[PDB]
């Protein structure tokens, strides 16, 4: 406080109000079914359909995280790429809650 | 104000870059199933009242010019902005059909000081792409 | 679906259920007052005090984002480091909502 | 289950690494005001019913051994885990008093497969440190 607050003229950071919804954790592969689409986009769309009229966006995205993490696993004849998992990654520099039904 | 104002005349743009097919010179294999994702997204964001614009198989250069042009529109009547990137990727990088683009180049166009008609408004980047080559074997 | 879901044996990703509350955006400086502490920790503690019995953790952290972004600005005799701003960065790989009053 | 179970006998540990003073060889200046942060955090997390453990001026090696030992405790009766890092930093890096440590080394101890008594439970890393040398001049 003192020198660093109660500014006469208000500014906001240039990176404020961005949200990144990443399909996977930093450094990791992300997975896609050739017929049904990617795990992440499938789950994102299904959770938006079910909850966009009911939940705040971060809470919708937390259910996407759980759906991808818990329900999906890779399948491959190559053992290297078989039985692999994925956790999506929410990066929020938002400053307020986001409700689509608003 | 704990919530973003979402009752502007328009919810805003939803730009979907759907990259399925990649130049031979990159050695990147076709992204089968991405069209199913693109269609799901179009319908989902249409029901949220977004103006959806789908683009297919864009070069790194076309991605950059598209996002530049979109950032230079007047977004004054729009509540928000959504961009969905569907492609190959690595950490901090999304692939055009002909090679890598730095995500920062894309997102910087929409910074608070560079897209003034979106200052104070939520800018959402939804990214289906790899972020490296680590493998999660899970537990339990 | 089919090959990649309704697993007989359930696993979760090894990076699931982590949350990173970063003081600042990726690539950026983070700021500290020599007498009052860092902007981020000051704001984090104040928002936990006020809302930990009322809001879910991501919503508490979204108010920390707004408090840091809107209320604080650097002050220095060196013009290079003066009038600078900061947006904290929430990185959530959580799979559920977190309520401290639970 | 939309919410983490938070009615285990203990809320869990809150580990605070408070690095104020750095070896001459690093050229890192003293972090005045960090003790105010450490005290605020201790009181705040005490009121949330966390078991708070404060540590001051740890070498890179002491940080690594501390987090290893903590990850090897039996957390079965605890709802969650919190670690707060207060130091100099750069992207992906936190400084011990005598030099940089990769954050990944710290966090990997708590992975779902490596700390089984915290599998399924929220692991929170709260980081006050720089993540590079970019400068936000803001807008408005
Ligand atoms: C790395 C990336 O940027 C892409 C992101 C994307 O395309 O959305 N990720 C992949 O390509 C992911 C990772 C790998 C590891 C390296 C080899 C390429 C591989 N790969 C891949 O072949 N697919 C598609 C296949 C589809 C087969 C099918 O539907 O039968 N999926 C798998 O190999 C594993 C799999 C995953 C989910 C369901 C079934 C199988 C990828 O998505 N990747
Ligand atoms: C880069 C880091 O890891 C640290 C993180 C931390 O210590 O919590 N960040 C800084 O050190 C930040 C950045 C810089 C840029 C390079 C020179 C060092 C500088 N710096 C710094 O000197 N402080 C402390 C001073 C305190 C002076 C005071 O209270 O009068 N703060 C400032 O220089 C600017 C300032 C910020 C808030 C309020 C008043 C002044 C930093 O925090 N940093």
């Amino acid at each position: 406080s003192g020198v660093d607050d109660d500014m006469a003229c208000h500014k906001i950071p240039v990176d404020a109000d961005f949200l990144y919804a990443y399909s996977t954790a930093p450094g990791y592969y992300s997975w896609r079914n050739s017929k049904d689409g990617s795990w992440f986009i499938q789950s994102l769309c299904a959770m938006l359909k079910q909850y966009a009229d009911k939940l705040e966006f971060m809470h919708i995205l937390t259910r996407v995280n759980r759906k991808v993490a818990t329900e999906f696993e890779s399948f491959s004849f190559d053992a290297t790429f078989h039985a692999k998992k994925q956790i999506p990654c929410i990066v929020s520099m938002l400053t307020k809650e986001l409700y689509f039904y608003h | 104000d704990n919530s973003y104002k979402m009752d502007y005349p328009e919810m805003g743009l939803c730009i979907i870059i759907n990259n399925k097919n990649f130049h031979k010179s990159t050695g990147m294999t076709s992204r089968s199933g991405t069209d199913v994702d693109a269609a799901n997204l179009r319908e989902t964001f249409r029901n949220l009242k977004y103006e959806v614009r789908n683009k297919n198989d864009l070069t790194r250069e076309e991605i950059v010019e598209l996002m530049r042009d979109v950032s230079k529109e007047d977004h004054s009547k729009r509540s928000s902005f959504v961009c969905v990137l569907l492609s190959h990727g690595e950490e901090g990088i999304i692939f055009g059909t002909n090679g890598p683009v730095d995500l920062k180049k894309i997102t910087n166009f929409f910074r608070g000081d560079r897209c003034r008609s979106l200052t104070g408004k939520p800018k959402l980047f939804i990214i289906q792409a790899c972020r490296g080559t680590e493998l999660d074997c899970g537990i339990e």
